[PDB]
Protein backbone atom coordinates (compact mmCIF):
# COMPACT_ATOMS: atom_id res chain seq x y z
CA UNK A 1 0.00 0.00 0.00
CA UNK A 2 2.49 3.21 1.49
CA UNK A 3 6.05 2.86 1.29
CA UNK A 4 8.16 4.21 3.61
CA UNK A 5 9.08 7.26 1.33
CA UNK A 6 5.27 7.94 0.76
CA UNK A 7 4.72 7.78 4.80
CA UNK A 8 7.75 9.96 5.18
CA UNK A 9 6.46 12.61 2.76
CA UNK A 10 2.72 12.67 4.38
CA UNK A 11 4.00 13.09 7.87
CA UNK A 12 6.55 15.81 6.55
CA UNK A 13 4.06 17.80 4.92
CA UNK A 14 1.82 20.49 7.08
CA UNK A 15 -1.50 19.16 5.60
CA UNK A 16 -3.08 17.50 9.06
CA UNK A 17 -5.13 15.08 6.63
CA UNK A 18 -2.14 13.93 4.85
CA UNK A 19 -0.46 13.69 8.06
CA UNK A 20 -3.21 11.62 9.56
CA UNK A 21 -3.50 9.41 6.19
CA UNK A 22 0.79 8.62 6.39
CA UNK A 23 0.10 8.11 9.79
CA UNK A 24 -2.37 5.73 9.61
CA UNK A 25 -0.77 3.93 7.09
CA UNK A 26 2.57 3.55 9.43
CA UNK A 27 0.20 1.92 11.66
CA UNK A 28 -1.43 -0.75 9.24
CA UNK A 29 2.15 -1.12 8.11
CA UNK A 30 3.66 -1.56 11.13
CA UNK A 31 0.50 -3.91 12.63
CA UNK A 32 1.07 -6.12 9.49
CA UNK A 33 1.51 -9.64 11.47
CA UNK A 34 4.49 -11.11 9.27
CA UNK A 35 8.02 -8.87 8.87
CA UNK A 36 6.74 -5.34 10.26
CA UNK A 37 9.46 -2.80 9.06
CA UNK A 38 9.44 -1.35 12.13
CA UNK A 39 13.35 -0.45 11.51
CA UNK A 40 12.46 1.19 8.49
CA UNK A 41 10.71 3.75 9.61
CA UNK A 42 13.21 3.96 12.83
CA UNK A 43 15.84 5.09 10.18
CA UNK A 44 13.43 6.75 8.15
CA UNK A 45 13.38 9.50 11.52
CA UNK A 46 9.74 9.31 12.16
CA UNK A 47 9.76 8.06 15.77
CA UNK A 48 9.93 12.32 16.91
CA UNK A 49 6.89 13.29 14.58
CA UNK A 50 4.79 10.12 16.32
CA UNK A 51 5.92 11.59 19.45
CA UNK A 52 5.01 14.99 18.36
CA UNK A 53 1.27 13.82 17.30
CA UNK A 54 0.52 12.66 20.19
CA UNK A 55 -0.22 15.87 21.52
CA UNK A 56 -2.21 17.34 19.05
CA UNK A 57 -5.22 17.17 21.04
CA UNK A 58 -7.55 18.94 18.48
CA UNK A 59 -6.62 15.42 16.52
CA UNK A 60 -7.79 12.64 18.48
CA UNK A 61 -7.52 10.14 15.29
CA UNK A 62 -3.75 10.93 14.52
CA UNK A 63 -3.25 10.93 18.28
CA UNK A 64 -4.41 7.38 18.45
CA UNK A 65 -2.57 6.25 15.15
CA UNK A 66 0.51 7.71 16.31
CA UNK A 67 -0.02 5.68 19.98
CA UNK A 68 -0.86 2.75 17.95
CA UNK A 69 2.35 3.04 16.16
CA UNK A 70 4.66 4.06 18.56
CA UNK A 71 3.55 1.35 21.14
CA UNK A 72 3.88 -1.54 18.02
CA UNK A 73 7.60 0.04 17.67
CA UNK A 74 8.31 -0.53 21.31
CA UNK A 75 6.93 -4.25 21.17
CA UNK A 76 9.65 -5.46 19.72
CA UNK A 77 13.60 -5.44 20.20
CA UNK A 78 15.20 -3.40 23.34
CA UNK A 79 16.77 -0.78 20.55
CA UNK A 80 13.47 0.27 19.19
CA UNK A 81 12.35 0.51 22.04
CA UNK A 82 15.24 2.62 22.89
CA UNK A 83 14.16 4.49 20.05
CA UNK A 84 10.93 5.24 21.34
CA UNK A 85 12.11 6.64 24.50
CA UNK A 86 14.54 8.38 23.02
CA UNK A 87 11.93 10.26 21.01
CA UNK A 88 10.41 11.56 24.32
CA UNK A 89 7.90 9.14 23.99
CA UNK A 90 7.34 8.34 27.76
CA UNK A 91 6.42 12.16 28.95
CA UNK A 92 3.76 12.09 26.01
CA UNK A 93 2.46 8.79 26.99
CA UNK A 94 2.24 9.64 30.61
CA UNK A 95 0.31 13.33 29.50
CA UNK A 96 -1.63 11.36 27.50
CA UNK A 97 -2.99 8.96 30.34
CA UNK A 98 -5.35 12.00 31.18
CA UNK A 99 -6.72 12.16 27.45
CA UNK A 100 -10.63 12.75 28.15
CA UNK A 101 -10.76 10.23 25.30
CA UNK A 102 -10.51 6.53 26.61
CA UNK A 103 -9.15 4.30 24.21
CA UNK A 104 -6.19 7.42 23.88
CA UNK A 105 -5.76 6.33 27.50
CA UNK A 106 -5.56 2.99 26.75
CA UNK A 107 -2.92 2.64 24.61
CA UNK A 108 -0.76 4.75 26.51
CA UNK A 109 -1.30 2.85 29.05
CA UNK A 110 -0.44 0.21 27.20
CA UNK A 111 2.53 1.73 25.20
CA UNK A 112 4.27 2.39 28.82
CA UNK A 113 3.58 -1.02 29.89
CA UNK A 114 5.51 -2.00 26.78
CA UNK A 115 8.06 0.58 27.71
CA UNK A 116 8.55 -0.40 31.21
CA UNK A 117 8.29 -4.47 30.27
CA UNK A 118 11.48 -4.20 28.76
CA UNK A 119 13.99 -3.90 31.29
CA UNK A 120 14.82 -2.27 34.99
CA UNK A 121 16.24 1.18 33.47
CA UNK A 122 13.17 2.09 30.92
CA UNK A 123 10.92 1.12 34.10
CA UNK A 124 12.97 3.44 36.25
CA UNK A 125 12.68 5.71 33.30
CA UNK A 126 8.72 5.62 33.25
CA UNK A 127 8.51 5.70 37.34
CA UNK A 128 10.98 8.86 37.31
CA UNK A 129 8.59 10.77 34.61
CA UNK A 130 5.55 10.45 37.23
CA UNK A 131 3.13 7.66 35.66
CA UNK A 132 2.09 6.04 38.50
CA UNK A 133 0.24 8.43 40.09
CA UNK A 134 -2.16 9.00 36.86
CA UNK A 135 -2.15 5.14 35.75
CA UNK A 136 -3.45 4.78 39.84
CA UNK A 137 -6.00 7.52 39.51
CA UNK A 138 -7.43 5.43 36.88
CA UNK A 139 -8.63 2.85 39.45
CA UNK A 140 -9.24 4.98 42.02
CA UNK A 141 -13.01 4.88 41.84
CA UNK A 142 -13.74 2.43 44.97
CA UNK A 143 -15.60 -0.25 42.35
CA UNK A 144 -13.41 -1.43 40.07
CA UNK A 145 -16.05 -3.40 38.25
CA UNK A 146 -17.36 0.43 36.97
CA UNK A 147 -14.01 0.68 35.06
CA UNK A 148 -14.93 -0.17 31.35
CA UNK A 149 -14.43 -3.24 29.16
CA UNK A 150 -10.52 -4.64 29.50
CA UNK A 151 -9.42 -0.93 30.94
CA UNK A 152 -8.36 -2.66 34.24
CA UNK A 153 -6.85 -5.69 32.54
CA UNK A 154 -4.47 -3.41 30.67
CA UNK A 155 -3.56 -1.17 33.90
CA UNK A 156 -3.22 -4.34 36.15
CA UNK A 157 -0.39 -5.31 33.13
CA UNK A 158 1.18 -2.28 33.35
CA UNK A 159 1.30 -2.13 36.53
CA UNK A 160 3.21 -5.84 36.96
CA UNK A 161 5.59 -4.60 34.12
CA UNK A 162 6.26 -1.64 36.89
CA UNK A 163 6.83 -4.27 39.77
CA UNK A 164 9.03 -6.11 37.39
CA UNK A 165 12.55 -6.76 36.80
CA UNK A 166 15.66 -6.50 38.78
CA UNK A 167 19.38 -5.24 38.75
CA UNK A 168 18.03 -2.14 40.29
CA UNK A 169 14.57 -3.75 41.67
CA UNK A 170 11.67 -1.05 41.53
CA UNK A 171 12.02 2.21 43.86
CA UNK A 172 10.46 1.50 47.41
CA UNK A 173 8.84 4.22 47.08
CA UNK A 174 7.32 3.01 44.01
CA UNK A 175 6.32 -0.21 45.51
CA UNK A 176 4.82 1.10 48.48
CA UNK A 177 2.33 3.35 46.39
CA UNK A 178 1.20 0.76 44.45
CA UNK A 179 0.98 -2.04 46.74
CA UNK A 180 -2.08 -1.12 48.17
CA UNK A 181 -3.95 -1.64 44.72
CA UNK A 182 -2.61 -5.02 44.19
CA UNK A 183 -4.06 -5.70 47.28
CA UNK A 184 -7.52 -4.25 45.86
CA UNK A 185 -6.80 -6.12 42.47
CA UNK A 186 -5.79 -9.62 43.99
CA UNK A 187 -9.23 -9.39 45.66
CA UNK A 188 -11.08 -8.94 41.79
CA UNK A 189 -13.04 -11.54 40.50
CA UNK A 190 -11.51 -11.35 36.77
CA UNK A 191 -9.00 -14.31 36.05
CA UNK A 192 -6.54 -12.19 34.24
CA UNK A 193 -6.24 -9.45 36.50
CA UNK A 194 -5.89 -12.04 39.35
CA UNK A 195 -3.41 -13.68 37.55
CA UNK A 196 -1.17 -9.83 36.53
CA UNK A 197 -1.29 -9.24 40.15
CA UNK A 198 -0.03 -12.06 41.69
CA UNK A 199 2.31 -12.21 39.31
CA UNK A 200 3.13 -8.41 39.84
CA UNK A 201 3.52 -9.47 43.55
CA UNK A 202 5.52 -12.36 42.68
CA UNK A 203 7.98 -10.43 41.45
CA UNK A 204 7.89 -7.77 44.22
CA UNK A 205 8.75 -10.98 46.86
CA UNK A 206 11.59 -12.07 44.53
CA UNK A 207 14.27 -10.21 46.69
CA UNK A 208 15.36 -9.16 50.00
CA UNK A 209 13.55 -10.20 53.03
CA UNK A 210 13.01 -6.36 53.61
CA UNK A 211 10.69 -6.07 50.12
CA UNK A 212 9.06 -9.47 51.51
CA UNK A 213 7.97 -7.87 54.81
CA UNK A 214 6.93 -4.78 52.45
CA UNK A 215 4.30 -7.13 51.21
CA UNK A 216 3.50 -9.26 53.71
CA UNK A 217 2.89 -6.42 55.88
CA UNK A 218 0.34 -4.76 53.32
CA UNK A 219 -1.02 -8.24 54.34
CA UNK A 220 -1.48 -10.60 50.78
CA UNK A 221 -0.83 -13.81 52.26
CA UNK A 222 -4.34 -15.15 53.21
CA UNK A 223 -5.67 -14.02 49.77
CA UNK A 224 -2.42 -15.80 47.78
CA UNK A 225 -3.65 -18.74 49.85
CA UNK A 226 -7.12 -18.93 48.57
CA UNK A 227 -6.33 -18.60 45.29
CA UNK A 228 -3.71 -21.53 45.59
CA UNK A 229 -6.67 -22.89 45.44
CA UNK A 230 -8.03 -21.68 42.11
CA UNK A 231 -8.74 -24.00 39.64
CA UNK A 232 -7.42 -21.80 37.03
CA UNK A 233 -3.70 -22.25 36.55
CA UNK A 234 -2.66 -19.35 35.34
CA UNK A 235 -3.63 -17.97 39.18
CA UNK A 236 -2.21 -21.04 40.91
CA UNK A 237 1.34 -20.62 39.18
CA UNK A 238 2.20 -17.14 40.05
CA UNK A 239 0.37 -17.29 43.67
CA UNK A 240 2.26 -20.82 44.56
CA UNK A 241 5.34 -18.55 43.11
CA UNK A 242 5.00 -15.70 45.85
CA UNK A 243 4.34 -17.90 48.44
CA UNK A 244 7.26 -19.86 47.88
CA UNK A 245 9.29 -16.77 47.65
CA UNK A 246 7.48 -15.07 50.90
CA UNK A 247 8.84 -18.80 52.72
CA UNK A 248 12.42 -18.17 51.26
CA UNK A 249 12.60 -15.05 54.10
CA UNK A 250 12.81 -14.72 57.87
CA UNK A 251 11.07 -17.50 60.31
CA UNK A 252 8.38 -15.27 61.04
CA UNK A 253 7.04 -14.71 57.37
CA UNK A 254 7.36 -18.61 56.69
CA UNK A 255 5.34 -18.79 59.76
CA UNK A 256 2.89 -16.02 58.32
CA UNK A 257 2.09 -18.41 55.37
CA UNK A 258 1.74 -21.45 57.56
CA UNK A 259 -0.71 -19.26 59.88
CA UNK A 260 -2.21 -18.25 56.44
CA UNK A 261 -3.37 -21.64 55.83
CA UNK A 262 -1.14 -22.64 53.00
CA UNK A 263 -0.04 -25.98 54.29
CA UNK A 264 -3.32 -27.24 53.81
CA UNK A 265 -3.48 -26.75 49.47
CA UNK A 266 -0.24 -28.38 49.47
CA UNK A 267 -1.74 -31.98 49.47
CA UNK A 268 -3.57 -30.65 46.09
CA UNK A 269 -0.22 -28.98 44.92
CA UNK A 270 2.21 -31.72 45.35
CA UNK A 271 -0.14 -34.27 43.25
CA UNK A 272 -1.13 -31.50 40.82
CA UNK A 273 -0.88 -33.52 37.72
CA UNK A 274 1.20 -30.38 36.27
CA UNK A 275 4.96 -30.77 36.88
CA UNK A 276 5.75 -27.52 37.16
CA UNK A 277 3.02 -26.45 40.04
CA UNK A 278 4.59 -29.94 41.93
CA UNK A 279 8.26 -28.70 41.62
CA UNK A 280 6.89 -25.55 42.98
CA UNK A 281 5.60 -26.59 45.80
CA UNK A 282 8.28 -29.08 46.73
CA UNK A 283 10.46 -26.19 46.64
CA UNK A 284 8.58 -23.88 48.90
CA UNK A 285 8.19 -27.03 51.23
CA UNK A 286 12.34 -27.51 51.26
CA UNK A 287 12.33 -24.22 52.26
CA UNK A 288 9.44 -24.85 54.86
CA UNK A 289 10.99 -27.56 56.45
CA UNK A 290 14.09 -26.10 56.62
CA UNK A 291 12.65 -23.56 59.46
CA UNK A 292 12.01 -23.87 62.64
CA UNK A 293 10.94 -27.56 64.92
CA UNK A 294 7.72 -26.25 65.08
CA UNK A 295 7.00 -25.33 61.52
CA UNK A 296 8.60 -29.10 60.87
CA UNK A 297 5.99 -30.35 63.16
CA UNK A 298 3.51 -28.22 61.45
CA UNK A 299 4.01 -29.67 58.72
CA UNK A 300 3.72 -33.11 60.15
CA UNK A 301 0.64 -32.39 61.88
CA UNK A 302 -1.07 -30.86 58.01
CA UNK A 303 0.10 -34.90 56.84
CA UNK A 304 2.85 -33.42 53.99
CA UNK A 305 5.17 -36.39 54.84
CA UNK A 306 3.85 -39.02 52.90
CA UNK A 307 3.03 -36.22 50.00
CA UNK A 308 6.97 -35.64 50.20
CA UNK A 309 7.82 -39.16 50.44
CA UNK A 310 5.36 -39.40 47.44
CA UNK A 311 7.23 -36.95 44.66
CA UNK A 312 10.34 -38.24 45.81
CA UNK A 313 9.31 -41.75 45.43
CA UNK A 314 7.36 -41.01 41.78
CA UNK A 315 8.26 -37.60 40.49
CA UNK A 316 10.80 -35.95 37.86
CA UNK A 317 13.96 -35.19 38.48
CA UNK A 318 13.21 -32.00 38.61
CA UNK A 319 11.10 -32.20 41.62
CA UNK A 320 12.74 -35.47 42.90
CA UNK A 321 15.82 -33.44 43.99
CA UNK A 322 13.20 -30.34 45.30
CA UNK A 323 11.92 -33.13 47.37
CA UNK A 324 15.59 -34.58 48.27
CA UNK A 325 16.52 -30.97 49.67
CA UNK A 326 13.03 -30.98 51.26
CA UNK A 327 13.63 -34.02 53.36
CA UNK A 328 17.41 -33.29 53.95
CA UNK A 329 16.04 -30.00 55.90
CA UNK A 330 13.55 -31.85 57.44
CA UNK A 331 16.01 -34.17 59.14
CA UNK A 332 18.59 -31.44 59.53
CA UNK A 333 16.70 -29.30 61.72
CA UNK A 334 13.92 -31.84 63.10
CA UNK A 335 13.73 -33.52 66.03
CA UNK A 336 14.24 -37.00 67.04
CA UNK A 337 10.69 -38.14 67.01
CA UNK A 338 10.17 -36.02 63.64
CA UNK A 339 12.73 -38.22 61.61
CA UNK A 340 11.34 -40.78 63.43
CA UNK A 341 7.83 -40.46 62.05
CA UNK A 342 9.63 -39.69 58.63
CA UNK A 343 11.04 -43.31 58.76
CA UNK A 344 7.84 -44.40 59.60
CA UNK A 345 6.54 -42.94 56.40
CA UNK A 346 8.87 -45.01 53.91
CA UNK A 347 11.73 -42.38 53.32
CA UNK A 348 14.57 -45.02 53.55
CA UNK A 349 13.39 -46.80 49.96
CA UNK A 350 13.45 -43.40 48.02
CA UNK A 351 16.46 -41.34 49.53
CA UNK A 352 18.24 -45.12 48.14
CA UNK A 353 16.83 -45.45 44.93
CA UNK A 354 17.88 -41.97 44.03
CA UNK A 355 21.45 -42.27 44.82
CA UNK A 356 21.81 -43.76 40.90
CA UNK A 357 21.50 -40.52 39.92
CA UNK A 358 24.35 -38.69 37.58
CA UNK A 359 23.73 -35.26 39.95
CA UNK A 360 26.17 -35.58 42.44
CA UNK A 361 24.09 -32.58 43.79
CA UNK A 362 21.42 -34.63 44.47
CA UNK A 363 24.24 -37.72 45.65
CA UNK A 364 25.52 -35.58 48.26
CA UNK A 365 22.15 -34.16 49.49
CA UNK A 366 20.40 -37.19 49.89
CA UNK A 367 23.97 -38.73 51.93
CA UNK A 368 23.79 -35.91 54.07
CA UNK A 369 20.08 -36.89 54.80
CA UNK A 370 20.99 -40.78 55.41
CA UNK A 371 23.71 -39.16 57.98
CA UNK A 372 20.85 -36.78 60.07
CA UNK A 373 18.56 -39.83 59.89
CA UNK A 374 21.37 -42.25 61.48
CA UNK A 375 22.32 -39.66 63.99
CA UNK A 376 18.36 -39.58 65.21
CA UNK A 377 19.04 -43.52 65.34
CA UNK A 378 21.72 -42.97 67.56
CA UNK A 379 20.18 -41.02 69.62
CA UNK A 380 17.65 -43.33 69.80
CA UNK A 381 19.82 -46.50 70.00
CA UNK A 382 18.10 -48.24 66.67
CA UNK A 383 20.57 -47.78 64.12
CA UNK A 384 21.61 -51.33 64.16
CA UNK A 385 17.85 -51.62 62.97
CA UNK A 386 17.92 -48.81 60.26
CA UNK A 387 21.60 -50.10 58.93
CA UNK A 388 19.74 -53.33 58.24
CA UNK A 389 16.51 -51.02 57.11
CA UNK A 390 18.97 -49.84 54.13
CA UNK A 391 20.33 -53.39 53.34
CA UNK A 392 16.79 -54.81 52.89
CA UNK A 393 16.24 -51.96 50.65
CA UNK A 394 19.60 -52.58 48.44
CA UNK A 395 21.44 -49.17 50.07
CA UNK A 396 24.53 -50.93 50.91
CA UNK A 397 25.21 -51.89 47.49
CA UNK A 398 24.47 -47.89 46.37
CA UNK A 399 26.46 -46.31 49.06
CA UNK A 400 29.40 -48.83 48.47
CA UNK A 401 28.96 -48.50 44.60
CA UNK A 402 29.34 -44.49 45.55
CA UNK A 403 33.19 -45.27 46.88
CA UNK A 404 34.16 -45.36 43.05
CA UNK A 405 32.48 -41.59 42.64
CA UNK A 406 35.12 -39.32 41.11
CA UNK A 407 33.87 -36.27 43.51
CA UNK A 408 35.91 -36.72 46.66
CA UNK A 409 32.74 -35.62 49.21
CA UNK A 410 30.06 -38.32 47.72
CA UNK A 411 33.26 -40.27 48.33
CA UNK A 412 34.15 -39.95 51.39
CA UNK A 413 30.68 -39.38 52.59
CA UNK A 414 29.66 -42.82 51.29
CA UNK A 415 32.99 -44.15 53.55
CA UNK A 416 32.17 -42.79 56.85
CA UNK A 417 29.01 -43.85 56.28
CA UNK A 418 30.13 -47.82 55.29
CA UNK A 419 32.81 -47.48 58.20
CA UNK A 420 30.73 -46.00 61.48
CA UNK A 421 27.22 -48.22 60.32
CA UNK A 422 28.01 -50.98 57.65
CA UNK A 423 30.98 -52.10 58.71
CA UNK B 1 16.62 -22.14 52.77
CA UNK B 2 17.16 -21.19 49.46
CA UNK B 3 15.64 -19.28 46.03
CA UNK B 4 14.53 -20.18 43.13
CA UNK B 5 4.04 -19.07 31.65
CA UNK B 6 5.15 -15.13 33.24
CA UNK B 7 2.85 -12.35 31.85
CA UNK B 8 4.24 -11.04 28.15
CA UNK B 9 7.31 -8.62 28.68
CA UNK B 10 5.85 -6.88 25.36
CA UNK B 11 2.34 -7.11 23.37
CA UNK B 12 1.84 -6.03 20.26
Amino acid sequence: NWSVEDIVKGINSNNLESQLQATQAARKLLSREKQPPIDNIIRAGLIPKFVSFLGKTDCSPIQFESAWALTNIASGTSEQTKAVVDGGAIPAFISLLASPHAHISEQAVWALGNIAGDGSAFRDLVIKHGAIDPLLALLAVPDLSTLACGYLRNLTWTLSNLCRNKNPAPPLDAVEQILPTLVRLLHHNDPEVLADSCWAISYLTDGPNERIEMVVKKGVVPQLVKLLGATELPIVTPALRAIGNIVTGTDEQTQKVIDAGALAVFPSLLTNPKTNIQKEATWTMSNITAGRQDQIQQVVNHGLVPFLVGVLSKADFKTQKEAAWAITNYTSGGTVEQIVYLVHCGIIEPLMNLLSAKDTKIIQVILDAISNIFQAAEKLGETEKLSIMIEECGGLDKIEALQRHENESVYKASLNLIEKYFS
Amino acid sequence: KRSAQATPPKKK
